[PDB]
Formats: structure tokens, C-alpha cells, sequence
């Protein structure tokens, strides 16, 4: 038992989903058909006599990307009516993600997502894919959460929120959406995990040696994170980590469930004959501000809660080692009222290789999801962003005319702000 | 006469389980599907303590296997030497606690107990007599912790006079693989205050350096490190399972070496702990047993004896010896440095002697010690747990599946006057 | 255990690091790729299944020189990233180096400093290769020792410096940028062995037989001085010298570190059949002024401590023998504070020979570390060569445009002229 | 009965100390990994005061290897007869002292001395009767000057009233292998002179001298001149090791030849030192052998015995001879020219005849000298002191480790005081 389904909302979710299912297919000896040539069973179902189907949704207010999917290399792997499209987008307008155009295609998601359930036996949660500054992935995102939330209460759903920083914004009204997308996100999710761009951008030009990087390239990284979270739920280990671990350990507090995950190692084909690869090497990397997905001032906040999920060949003394060599460093501050740091996590599988790739093949890997207070900042940066746009009413008068009040992005604001209070108390 | 029953929950509990079970099965030599492979009358005389006997002289253990989550049990089965266990033993629920001590102890633990009740009656009323029990698992984790203690207390309120045996690996401060270990350590040793009659505390760090530096073993794995807990699980009941000279069974240990009814949390230790390349330098023999089972380094607790104090010991030997030579060494060790012995307790050496040691080695002790020395790990968990619930940390969850405050107060409490009552005797 | 690091700056440094690098490989039978076909582990990492990898870093404020050990013979042997370059160079201007070009670049090579020591167990010291008379090697190299000091203030830190005599001087601000690179270095090195271009090119002729040396061939005997140095670290002796031993051994007073290495026998293939090479011929070659690396006057001064290192078949009652004679000769002197003068060293392996080289095969070689008073004498010459062109202010335009003030250099000179006092009163 | 432990600590040690093993693993008839290729009972009888004899026969010495550098300990290792060791006696640091004796005294010494002191503890243990240590090292080094020192204080403590040996190398004024060597000398001197019963004197110059001009060797190795070093250690010892006529073990000598406990350094000469091509042209006898014994050439300390006096000396001869001969020989080396023999010690030879020669020659003789003419050395060495300290060179280094001004001047006091001492007694 113990599936999980995936969920990609917007252009955003789509894309990052396409090279997720790709590289689970290329994991468990799937072709792009359907047939193998059980472990997996926790993200494919069966059905027929040999083939196999992704326990996924997609979803796009507009046919565009989601109809590359339905003809593409992929076509064969998704049932048609596990891909919803067909009108008017969300034009960057929170509201009519939410209110005007998420009204009409939302009943039938949620019948889809009802009969994925009743297929599995007693999954344990969700994988929900998309960005923040999209109109779509932002109001939809939101209405979707909130109807996950009515029907089951008690499972787990967690994210992968797109975040902007401010130097690579490509969207004008990106603060609004991800502020207004934000307060509604924090009620009914476990925990989200942060990914920006830019840093995507920075590992890719220094560790891989790649100077114009797609954004096909920066998917394929973002996947592999995936994998190595949920390597564990598909594969037998050494010592084992679920879904329901990571809510346990990354939450000190309701509101404060937004930790940073970090991936190493990341190298080119030509690099490895000239690396030792250890075991405490890449726990270093992990915590060195260069390989962080987000762009956050790592080392003036402290760490609160840290997983370490380790695949390959792995001896368990080294990483303990390693882990107690990484605390004795004193530059990095954990808070004082959490003595023991890091959860950790083993799995027999190493990961895996993409035809076409830019990463080389390795044999110890590892992924940190870390809780940093650093993380408040860019809230902050974003606030500031919004406060001078909503000074004047710039933009406004799009979301006033989609059903959605003045009012509103006040108690917003304020809610953004009490949650940044909270960051700055909890660190002391 | 004299039959046991073994349990195993969480992931922990069931690999070390698997681990003694290959073990004792080897030493008693029976074959993992194979029926019977044994060499001597010796071994087929007390099968009955772990084992039964189905039709064609078949053999399968005591034993049942619990987990919350299912992946474990799978592997266990997955394993050569699986099929030797009775498929109705196989006992486990939907979904793993997740480290939350209190789904462990109420949501699901509650759903899984029945069925568990019912085959451990089954078990006894199957059997002429009945002994005791034997649980492995963890004091660090959600099923092993709160489903365990929940068990325990069942069985407790069954047969209040039966012995109740615990193997409870504990956390090591430097090396946490939960962040909510001191709340989930605290209250499942509160659990054990009350029901238990003898705790064996191991802890992984110690076994680790022991790998390292003693055997002097790059790469340890999980599986070479449980060796030595089956080793010592193996140790404590031989008397039991063979003629001895001299025989000291479970009970027997307990009446020896809990002085108050609070205090029986047992350090173990394990002679002889033997590298591959340096074996062959040393001349096997009582004295050296006796001077590498008092070394600091091979306390499997990672506790320095030389901070506290030795209530009682028992000793327990495998192989042919002189009982005068061991006694000459016990009485050595005692005079030479009484300074870590209580003189309340005039003679703190209990020895037990028997005939037929284990498979590989031709003389072995196993070394098992109640020292006030263990309220130091009680102390570091009780000062992290104070460091958690000053701020609520993690607090919510629990409250979620219905524990409140008090609970941890009171638990809390328990814990320091343990230490208090330590330190009192010291 | 026990490795060491090697650092080279700017065109000198790099240039020597090449060739000894060379050496260092077919002396272990390395061949260029990386693979071997332990001792070695001293100077070289392993990783992956059988490649071998130099545990050294080579900088540079320009990309030229660097560029042709990136594509050449040994492009193999090092990953790319041990190989800092890309920028203007300090334009022989000390300042540039030190302020504003040394500023830029210092992160990143210290980042792979701390990288390299973490990879070993426990490593002795740094080997730092550099001209005096470079911006670059002036100004970067004091910054770079200053970081080092910062981190490790332990650990052992030996340079090669070369030297500038004033009659074959190629640069015309070559007397600025020594004397304030100087006191810089004074503070944080353990010990600098000086080599002068012009005593090289002496040698050459006389005893190689070669009237047109270039810088290639001048490197090589280099490098030979730098093996027979570490030799001890890398082999099995009858008995041993390290690292820590010649700061020990060499100095008998904080600011007197600046001690002249030697070298013999030096044999073109021609000469040797004509050559009874014996113990003690090589000792008595060793003190023949015409065998100095550095044209100091050595029979003007008196010796303070001399470390003598062979290397090849050698009976030690020989070289005591020899000792003893040499003791006996009237017109070398010690200063009367130190009876014994000679630290003796041995090692088992003959000095390698270079395919396409200059140097004979020999079966008995020998490297004199030796500090003498005389050395004094080119420090006085400097200062005079300076105090004319400061005179005037020439050049100095330069660097007080660099962010370097005027006082500093009075300083600096204040400084020399103390140390030169210093040496005066020690030789009494 | 009467057991030793023997230790040797930095390189010089190490080396020495392994042809010493080699050596008397010869004369025992025990083989490199092989465990017993004995001819005699003899032989068999005494193993137990240098070897430990683990299962089906093994034997291996009670030797402690020590080292700072941790290459010293990897070539001991390397050397064919190095499986004879037991693994866990390699007791090596990380980085070595680099000829400063503050480190090897303060900084890495103390980090090191835990282990060994552990290890010396578990020798003592195991073992019925302990005689004595033996310990072989430097005093112009770091580690072997310095930790060594430590080490033996260390002992000390322990144990009050057990034998302390030393085989010490010291430094020569012609040759010296390190600039510092006066300081080394000086400040390890002083400790040995309150925590040693009896040490032996040996300089590398005499040995060369001995090698070139008695034997007649153009080419010497470390390892020839160490040979007749280990031959000297087993030559003290023999009365320990077999059965004679009249028995002399390290005690005895000790009691013997020590009138005054700040005079305890012996010079140790040996016979016959015989060349390949020469020793068809001796008839084998004792009068050789002593007149041999006597003469300068024949010190292993480079001093003169003409310019000072004997207190006492110690002849032990090994092989069969009349001891009536021997005495004679004696009484002739005393009356004839008594002008070198301190009137107030009447008798001051002391003879041990021991039955069983070494291998290779029939009949040889160890003499241990206490001669007035030791100070010469510590004289040399003073002068050097004051040349150095006077300009304060290389102070800094050691300043750098803790040491101050004022240890140093203790030292040289002290050893001028010893000096003093020599001279008054002459
Ligand atoms: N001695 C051993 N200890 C182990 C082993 N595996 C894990 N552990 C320890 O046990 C601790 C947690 O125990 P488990 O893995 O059984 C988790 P548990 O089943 O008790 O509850 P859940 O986490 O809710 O599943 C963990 O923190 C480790 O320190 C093992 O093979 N041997
Ligand atoms: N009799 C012997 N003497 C030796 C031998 N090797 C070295 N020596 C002498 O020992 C002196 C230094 O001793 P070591 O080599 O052991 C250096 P040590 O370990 O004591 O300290 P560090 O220099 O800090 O390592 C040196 O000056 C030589 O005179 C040997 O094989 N035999
Ligand atoms: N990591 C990643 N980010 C993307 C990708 N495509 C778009 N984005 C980001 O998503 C935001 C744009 O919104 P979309 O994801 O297109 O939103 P949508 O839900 O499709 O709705 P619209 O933008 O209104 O069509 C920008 O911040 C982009 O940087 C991708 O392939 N990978
Ligand atoms: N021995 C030796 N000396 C060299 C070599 N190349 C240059 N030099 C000397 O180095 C000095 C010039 O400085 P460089 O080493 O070029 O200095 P840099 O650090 O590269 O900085 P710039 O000179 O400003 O490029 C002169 O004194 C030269 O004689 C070489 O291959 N071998
Ligand atoms: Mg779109
Ligand atoms: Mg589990
Ligand atoms: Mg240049
Ligand atoms: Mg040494």
C-alpha cells in the first residue's frame, strides 16, 4: 500500500512533472509505452495484462502545454482524462485562478482525483506541482488545497512551489499573486518546498559547467530531488523515511513549514575522474551556501529541523561522522533549543542516469531538506516588492474586476507580516 | 517445561528478532526451510523452550512480528531463512506511526492490539509451561516505543507473576536519527517503569566504536552490529537450553540483580570481542574473559562505569572451565578496586556456568551489570526533553492524537526521581 | 598521513610547478593521464578506480600561462578547478596584487585550499612557489599567506622565492615590489629558500656545458632541489627528515629565515665517465661558492646551520667522514655560538632522470640547505636600488593610485634596514 | 616466574629493538610467523619472561612499539619476522616531534601516553611475577628524548619498586645528526637521572670506529652497528634466560653497581669483536676475552677510560669455562696496574658464568663498566648548553611548547652537580 498521487497545476507543474514521470519510468524499467521489462507500486497502478499508469493529474486552464503531452514521446503512459485543459487561462490574475475561471473546470479534477483514491489502498498523500506568480498555479493551486483539505482532513500534501526571487522576476505582477497564494497555502498544507530559479541557474553555470542553461535542463536537477525524497517509499533501504516522517520532524510550529531542499552532487561527465567522492565531501557541500535552491542568506539565521537523505553506497558510521563533524563546525547555528539537527535517511538505490543528460553518474548521492529562519528575508524582500505596488493601486483594477475585494490583499499583507514576526521570535 | 515467547516490533526490533533467530536456529541446528541438521541429543532436548514441533519433525519459533508499517514485515519474509516462520505470526497494520509516539500508543496501536492479544493466548494456552517474554524494539521511534508499551501492559494485566524480558536500544546524544527522540524516549521508558522486570539498554554509537576500534572494521553495517545484541540475547538464556555445572535461568538473574523494584535497567556487556587478523594472539582463557568484560569500552550502554557504581553483576560463561578459576578472578577483581562496588552489598558477582558455548569460539562470557553509572543517560535525555518544552516545540503534534501536557509533566517526573533514586545508592 | 600541499603563483610559480610536477610523476611511475602502472600519498589523491590526482593549486590574475597547462601534455592530471585564472594581471604593480586585483580571486582559491586540507589526513605543510619581482607574486602571495595565518597559524608554510640579482634584472620596478612583498612575508613563513636566475645560468654553462639555457632548463634543477627537500616524506630512508624538522633546524631566530639550498652533482651525459663521484667530493662540491644558487659572497659571512640531504647508495660513516673534513677546513666558518653545523638526511632512492634532460644519471646526489650571514649582502644592495628611485618618487605614481599609501614604504624600508642590522649583530 | 615488558619508543628505538627480538627469537629457536623450531628443553623452559604463548603452541613478545611519526612503525612492520608481533602492542601518533623535545614531552606525548599506559597495565595484569622494564630510545630526538621520559615517569608512579632499564644512544661531538642535540640531551638527562636504576650508555662514533677498524668493515649499516647493541642487551639478560653456574639477574647487577643512587650509567663493552677474515687466528679463552674486554677501543661509550677510574664493573661471561681461570684473570686485571680502581670499593669486579654461548661463537663476555670517566661526556654536552643558551638560540621553539627559561637551568645544574659528583668519587 502507501501510494501517493502527483498533482501539476499550471505551465510550471506541467513541465516539472513531464521529466518526474520520465525519470520514474527510466527508475523501475518502464519504456515510454507502458510495459515493464512490487516496489513501484506506490506511483503506478496496473491495469490490463502488463501495462502500467502514472497515479497523476494534470491540470492547465488553457490546452497548450498539457496537448505536447497528450502528442509527444509520452502520449501512450497518461489515460486522456487524467489531463484536464481546454479554455482561457488565468492571464497572471490570482482572481480568476481562484473565482471567475477555477469555478468551472474544478468538479471535474476533484472526480478524478476522488476515483485515484478509491483505485489505491490507503495512500498516504500528495504531490502538488506549480509556481507562485502564475494565475493558475497561484488561485487554482489555493481552490484545490482548500477542496483536499474538505474531503480528507487527516492526509498529508505536500509541494513544490516555484518561488520567485526579485532579479530574475520574468512576471510583473508576481508579488501580488504569490502574497494572496501564500495565506491561503498555510492552512492546509504539511509543508512546502521552496526552489528558485536563479540558484538552479548558478548550479548549473559553476557545477556543471553549462553557460545557457533551458529551462528543460533546470527540471531535470529539480526532479531528481523528487526522487531522492521519495526513493525511500519506493525502495528497500538501510534505515527508512515516509511522508509523514517529514511533517513530523521539519514543524516546530504550525505556521513555520517552509524548509530548503539542496541536492549534491552535482557534476559534469568530466569532472568525476578527478573527485573523490565521499560521503562526508557531499555532506559539506550540502551545507555550503553555493549549493542552496534558494537564494536566502543561509548563514545569518539559524537551522531548526534538517533531513538527510542518502542513496547508494552508503556506511552508516561514515555519515555519522560526518554529521558530528558538521556540528562541531561553528559558523553553522542550529537553535539552541533543538540540540539533535538532522534526521537521516539511507536507501540502497543509486540514482539513476538520463539519456541525453548532463549529470554523470554517481554513486553516493544526497538531498537535505533544511529549515532555515534565513528564509523569512525573501518574504520580506517580496513584501516590500508588494508595498510599493499597492501604494499607488497599480494593477488593481484587474483583480477588482474578477470577484475579488480591496480589502482582502490588506489582510494579506498583515498576514505576511505576522508570520515574518514570527520567524524573527522563533530564532531567538 | 520452561517455554518462552518472543515478540519483535518496529524495524529495529524485527531485524535484530530475524538476526537471534538465525542465530539460536544455528546453534540448535535447524535449517531455514530444512527441518532438522542438529549434530547432538543436547539440542533437540530443549527445543520445546523456543520452538514448536508440527507434523514430519518440522520446527518453527515462538515468535511474533509486529510493525505499524507493512515494508518491513516484507522484508523480513524476502529473507532466506523466512519461510521458517508460521504465516499467522506475520502481524502488522496499515500505516507507520512516522515517529509520533502518540500514534504508536493510541491511533494505531489500538486498531493492531487485538489481533496480537489473540495469538499471544493462543501461544500460551498451546504450551504446558509457560515462562516468559521477550521484546525487541525501540525507545528512538513511533510503533517500537508507544505500540510496544501499549503491548506490554496488556500482557501485564493477562499474567501479573510471568517474566517480562525488554531489549530497548536508546539514544546517544552526538548522533540523532529523529529530531523528537527525547519525547519519544521519555515516555515509553515511563511506560517501562512500571510493567517491566528486566531492561537490557544498548546503544548504537557504543557498538559502532566497538566495530571501529576493537575489531577494527571499516565498514560496519546494521547487520554486524546486531550480531552482538543476538550474541547477548543468545548469552542470557543458556542456562535454560543446556546442562550447565552451574544453571541460572531468567528469573534467577532478576531475583539476583534488582536490589529495588525501580531499578532493573541492565547494561550488558560481551566477551570475547575478537578482531579477524589478531585472533590468533591470545591465549583463550577465564582471566583474560574477566578482564575485557570490566573495560569501560565494552559496555554495549555508552555510559562510563567509572562515574558510578556496581549495585550487582552476572556473569554468565559458555564452555568447559575451572568454576575455582573464575571465582579467583571475581574475588581479584572485587578487592583490587572495591571502589566502584556498593559494600551495602557485600558479594555483587552472581555466576552462572555452562557446558556448550556458541558456534565458532570455545569460551565466552556474557556480562550483564546494574550500575548507577546508567542515570547519566537518563540525565542527557531529560535535559534535552526540559530544552524542547520550554519553547513547545513540537508539541502539537502530539496534542493532536490526544496526549495533553500533563502526561509529559508527569513522565518527566518519574524519569528524575529514577535518576534521584540512582544517585541516591551511589 | 602526513601530506603536503602545493601552491603556485603567478608566471614563476607556475612554470616550476610544471616541471616538478613532471618529475614527480615518472619518479612514482605516474603516467600523464593519472594512472599508476602508499609512498606517494603524500603528494597525490586518489579517486575513482585508479587515477591519481596532484594535491596542488595554481593561480593567476591572467589566464596565458595556465591556459597551456590546460591544454598540453598534462591537461589530464588536474581538474579544472584546482586552475585559477581569467582576469588582468597585476601589471607588475605589488598594490594590484595586494588590493585591487588580489581581492577579487581570494575566495575562491581559499575555498579550494580548505577543500584540498579536508580531503587529507592531517597534513604538515605548503609548498608556495612565486617571484618576488611579479605583482602578482608580491602582491597576491602576502594576501594569501595573511589567509593562510588566519586558518591554519599552526601549520608549516615554506616558499620558493626567486630572487633577483640586480645585473640581470628584467624588470624596472622589480626593487618595490620585493622589499614590500618582504616584510609581508616576514610574519607568516616558517622559512624561504631563495634561487637566483643568474647562478643558475653560471651553472649551466660551467658544469651542464650548455651556453644557451632557457627558462625550461633552469626549471628542471629546480625541481630537483624540490624532490631531494621532500624525498624523505615520500620514502623509506635509513634516516628521515620532514618539514617541521628544517624550522626547527634552520632557524635560530624569528626573522632569520632566508637559508640558500644547493645542489650537486650536476653532470652533463658526457662528463660522468670521467668521474669518480664520491661522498665526499659531492660535500666538497656543496661548499664551493661556485655551486651557490644565490651569488651572496658566502666566504665573507660565517654559516649558521646547514642541513645536508642525500639521496641514492651511501655509507653514513662516509658522509661523517666528510663532515669531519669539512669541519677541519679553515676558511668555512660557523659562528661560534654553534659548534655542530650539519642536519644529516637519507634516502634510498637515486634522483630520477628526465627523458629528453640535461642531467647525467647518478648514483649519489646531494642538497644543501644552508643559512649564512651573506645573504645579508643582497638585501643591502636592494635597499640601495630602491632608495635612488625613491628618491625621486619614480613609479610611484602607480601604486598610490593602486590604494596603497606613501608611509607605508618608509616603512617597509625601515624594516629591511632593521633586519639588516639584525644579521650584522648575530654574526659577532 | 621473573617477567619482563620491553618498550621501545622513536625510530633509533624501534630499529634496535627489532634486531634485539630477531635476535633473541633466534637464540630461543622460535621462527618469524612460525611458531617453534627449538632444539632444546633450555630453550622451551624460560620462553615466559619475554613471550606470551597463545592456542596451539604461538608465542609472542611482551614488547610495546611506540612512535609519534607513523612511519617508522609501518617499515618495523613491513620487515620480514614483523607477523610476530601482536597488532594491538603498535601504539603510533600522528605527527611527529620533529626533533623538539617540548613536543615530544608536552603536546603529543601527553595525547599518546593514555594508551600505552593501558597497555602496560594489561601486560602487568596478565602476567604472575613482574620483574622489570626495558626500555630502548634516543636523547638527541624529540619523541624518544622527550614522550620517552614522560613515559617512564609514568611507570614510575605505578609501580615504586620494580627495575627500571634503559638502553640510551647519545649524541657525539664530531657527528651530529641534529643542531639541538645539547638541549635534547640536557633536558631528557635530568629526567632520567630520578627515575632509572640503571642506564646504558652507547655512542654511534665509538661504533664506527669498531666497525672500521676491529672488524675491518669498509661499508657500515645502521643495522651492523645495532647488531652488537642487541647482542649487549642479550648478553645482560642471560641470567634471567638460563640455567649457569653463577646467576646475575638485572637486579643483582643493579645492587652491585651502583654505590650511590645518582651514579647509575654504565658503559657497556663486549668480547670477542672478531673480522670475517681474521678469527682463524685466535685461540678461543678467557684471558683474550678479558684482556679484550679492558681495553678503550672496546667501550661502546666514546670516553677514555685512562682519563678516569673505575667504581665498579660487571663481567658476565657466556659458554663454559673455569671459573677459577676467570678469577685469576680478574685478580691480575686488578693488581697490575690498580692505578685505574678506586681503593675504597676493595674488590670491584663482579662475575655472572652462564652456561649457554651464543649462537655463532663458543665463548664470550659482556662488561658493564660505572667509570669516573662517563663525566667527560656530560661535560662536553654542558659546554655546548652554555655556548647555545648564552645567545638564547633556538629558545623560541621551545618557548613555544610550554617550556620556560628557568626548566633549563634546573637541568644544567643538576647535571653539573652529577658531574661533580664523578669527579669527587675519582
Ligand atoms: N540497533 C539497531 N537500531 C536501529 C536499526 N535501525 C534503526 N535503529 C534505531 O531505531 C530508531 C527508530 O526505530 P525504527 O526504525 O524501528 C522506527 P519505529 O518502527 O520504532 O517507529 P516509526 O518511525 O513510527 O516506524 C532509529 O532512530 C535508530 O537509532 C537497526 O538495524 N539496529
Ligand atoms: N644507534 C642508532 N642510532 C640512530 C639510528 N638512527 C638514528 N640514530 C640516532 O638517533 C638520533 C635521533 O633519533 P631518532 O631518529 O629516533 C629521532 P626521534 O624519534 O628520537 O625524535 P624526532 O626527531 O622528533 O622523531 C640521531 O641524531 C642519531 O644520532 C640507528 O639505526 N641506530
Ligand atoms: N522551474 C520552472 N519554473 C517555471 C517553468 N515554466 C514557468 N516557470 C515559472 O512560472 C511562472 C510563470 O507562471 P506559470 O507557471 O506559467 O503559471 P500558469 O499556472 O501556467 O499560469 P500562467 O502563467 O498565467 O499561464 C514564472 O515565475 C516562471 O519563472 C519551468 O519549466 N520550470
Ligand atoms: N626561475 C624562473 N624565473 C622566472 C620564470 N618566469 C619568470 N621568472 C622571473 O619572475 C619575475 C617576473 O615575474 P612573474 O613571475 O612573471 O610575475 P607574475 O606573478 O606572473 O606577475 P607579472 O610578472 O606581473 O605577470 C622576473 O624576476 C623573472 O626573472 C621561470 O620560468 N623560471
Ligand atoms: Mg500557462
Ligand atoms: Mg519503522
Ligand atoms: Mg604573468
Ligand atoms: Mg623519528
Amino acid at each position: 500500500m502507501r501510494e501517493c498521487i502527483s498533482i501539476h497545476v499550471g505551465q510550471a507543474g506541467v513541465q516539472i512533472g513531464n521529466a518526474c514521470w520520465e525519470l520514474y519510468c527510466l527508475e523501475h524499467g518502464i519504456q515510454p509505452d507502458g510495459q515493464m521489462p512490487d516496489s513501484f507500486n506506490t506511483f503506478f497502478s496496473e491495469t490490463g495484462a502488463g501495462k502500467h499508469v502514472p497515479r497523476a493529474v494534470f491540470v492547465d486552464l488553457e490546452p497548450t502545454v498539457i496537448d505536447e503531452v497528450r502528442t509527444g514521446t509520452y502520449r501512450q503512459l497518461f489515460h486522456p482524462e487524467q489531463l484536464i485543459t481546454g479554455k482561457e487561462d488565468a492571464a497572471n490574475n490570482y482572481a480568476r485562478g481562484h473565482y471567475t475561471i477555477g469555478k468551472e473546470i474544478i468538479d471535474l479534477v476533484l472526480d478524478r482525483i476522488r476515483k485515484l483514491a478509491d483505485q489505491c489502498t490507503g495512500l498516504q498523500g500528495f504531490l502538488v506541482f506549480h509556481s507562485f506568480g502564475g494565475g493558475t498555479g497561484s488561485g487554482f493551486t489555493s481552490l484545490l488545497m482548500e477542496r483536499l483539505s474538505v474531503d480528507y482532513g487527516k492526509k498529508s500534501k505536500l509541494e513544490f512551489s516555484i518561488y520567485p526571487a526579485p532579479q530574475v522576476s520574468t512576471a510583473v505582477v508576481e508579488p501580488y499573486n504569490s502574497i494572496l497564494t501564500t495565506h491561503t497555502t498555510l492552512e492546509h498544507s504539511d509543508c512546502a518546498f521552496m526552489v528558485d530559479n536563479e540558484a538552479i541557474y548558478d548550479i548549473c553555470r559553476r557545477n556543471l559547467d553549462i553557460e545557457r542553461p533551458t529551462y528543460t535542463n533546470l527540471n531535470r536537477l529539480i526532479g531528481q530531488i523528487v526522487s531522492s525524497i521519495t526513493a525511500s517509499l519506493r525502495f528497500d533501504g538501510a534505515l527508512n523515511v515516509d511522508l509523514t516522517e517529514f511533517q513530523t520532524n521539519l514543524v516546530p510550529y504550525p505556521r513555520i513549514h517552509f524548509p530548503l531542499a539542496t541536492y549534491a552532487p552535482v557534476i559534469s561527465a568530466e569532472k568525476a575522474y578527478h573527485e573523490q567522492l565521499s560521503v562526508a565531501e557531499i555532506t559539506n557541500a550540502c551545507f555550503e551556501p553555493a549549493n542552496q535552491m534558494v537564494k536566502c542568506d543561509p548563514r545569518h539565521g539559524k537551522y531548526m529541523a534538517c533531513c538527510l537523505l542518502y542513496r547508494g553506497d552508503v556506511v552508516p558510521k561514515d555519515v555519522n561522522a560526518a554529521i558530528a563533524t558538521i556540528k562541531t563546525k561553528r559558523t553553522i547555528q542550529f537553535v539552541d533549543w533543538c540540540p539533535t539537527g538532522f534526521k537521516v535517511g539511507i536507501n540502497y538505490q543509486p540514482p539513476t542516469v538520463v539519456p541525453g543528460g548532463d549529470l554523470a553518474k554517481v554513486q553516493r548521492a544526497v538531498c537535505m531538506l533544511s529549515n532555515t529562519t534565513a528564509i523569512a528575508e525573501a518574504w520580506a524582500r517580496l513584501d516590500h516588492k508588494f508595498d510599493l505596488m499597492y501604494a499607488k493601486r497599480a494593477f488593481v483594477h484587474w483583480y477588482v474586476g474578477e470577484g475579488m475585494e480591496e480589502g482582502e490583499f490588506s489582510e494579506a499583507r498583515e498576514d505576511m507580516a505576522a508570520l515574518e514576526k514570527d520567524y524573527e521570535e522563533v530564532g531567538v | 517445561m520452561r517455554e518462552i515467547v518472543h515478540i519483535q516490533a518496529g524495524q529495529c526490533g524485527n531485524q535484530i528478532g530475524a538476526k537471534f533467530w538465525e542465530v539460536i536456529s544455528d546453534e540448535h541446528g535447524i535449517d531455514p526451510s530444512g527441518n532438522y541438521v542438529g549434530d547432538s541429543d543436547l539440542q533437540l532436548e530443549r527445543i520445546s523452550v523456543y520452538y514448536n514441533e508440527a507434523s514430519s519433525h518440522k520446527y518453527v519459533p515462538r515468535a511474533i512480528l509486529v510493525d505499524l508499517e507493512p515494508g518491513t514485515m516484507d522484508s523480513v519474509r524476502s529473507g532466506a531463512f523466512g519461510h521458517l516462520f508460521r504465516p499467522d505470526n506475520f502481524i502488522f497494520g496499515q500505516s507507520g506511526a512516522g515517529n509520533n509516539w502518540a500514534k504508536g500508543h493510541y491511533t494505531e496501536g489500538a486498531e493492531l492490539v487485538d489481533s496480537v492479544l489473540d495469538v499471544v493466548r493462543k501461544e500460551c494456552e498451546n504450551c504446558d509451561c509457560l515462562q516468559g517474554f521477550q521484546l525487541t524494539h525501540s525507545l528512538g521511534g513511533g510503533t517500537g516505543s508507544g505500540m510496544g508499551t501499549l503491548l506490554i501492559s496488556k500482557v501485564r494485566e493477562e499474567y501479573p507473576d510471568r517474566i517480562m524480558n525488554t531489549f530497548s536500544v536508546v539514544p546517544s546524544p552526538k548522533v540523532s536519527d529523529t529530531v523528537v527522540e527525547p519525547y519519544n524516549a521519555t515516555l515509553s521508558i515511563h511506560q517501562l517503569v512500571e510493567n517491566t522486570d528486566e531492561t537490557y539498554c544498548i546503544d548504537n554509537e557504543a557498538l559502532y566504536d566497538i566495530c571501529f576500534r576493537t575489531l577494527k572494521l571499516a565498514t560496519p553495517t546494521y547487520g554486524d552490529l546486531n550480531h552482538l545484541v543476538s550474541a547477548t540475547m543468545s548469552g542470557v538464556t543458556t542456562s535454560l537450553r543446556f546442562p550447565g555445572q552451574l544453571n541460572a535461568d531468567l528469573r534467577k538473574l532478576a531475583v539476583n540483580m534488582v536490589p529495588f523494584p525501580r531499578l532493573h535497567f541492565f547494561m550488558p556487556g560481551f566477551a570475547p570481542l575478537t578482531a579477524r587478523g589478531s585472533q590468533q594472539y591470545r591465549a583463550l582463557t577465564v582471566p583474560e574473559l574477566t578482564q575485557q568484560m570490566f573495560d569501560a569500552k565494552n559496555m554495549m550502554a555508552a555510559c562510563d562505569p567509572r562515574h558510578g557504581r556496581y549495585l550487582t553483576v552476572a556473569t554468565v560463561f559458555r564452555g568447559r572451565m575451572s568454576m575455582k578459576e573464575v571465582d579467583e578472578q571475581m574475588l581479584a577483581i572485587q578487592s583490587k578496586n572495591s571502589s566502584y562496588f556498593v559494600e551495602w552489598i557485600p558479594n555483587n558477582v552472581k555466576v552462572a556456568v555452562c557446558d556448550i558455548p556458541p558456534r565458532g569460539l570455545k569460551m565466552s562470557s556474557t556480562f550483564i551489570g546494574n550500575s548507577t553509572a546508567i542515570q547519566e543517560l537518563f540525565k542527557r535525555i531529560s535535559e534535552q526533553f526540559t530544552a524542547m518544552f520550554r519553547r513547545k516545540a513540537f508539541l502539537h503534534w502530539y496534542t493532536g492524537e490526544g496526549m495533553d501536557e500533563m502526561e509529559f509533566t508527569e513522565a518527566e517526573s518519574n524519569m528524575n526521581d529514577l535518576v534521584s533514586e540512582y544517585q541516591q545508592y551511589q
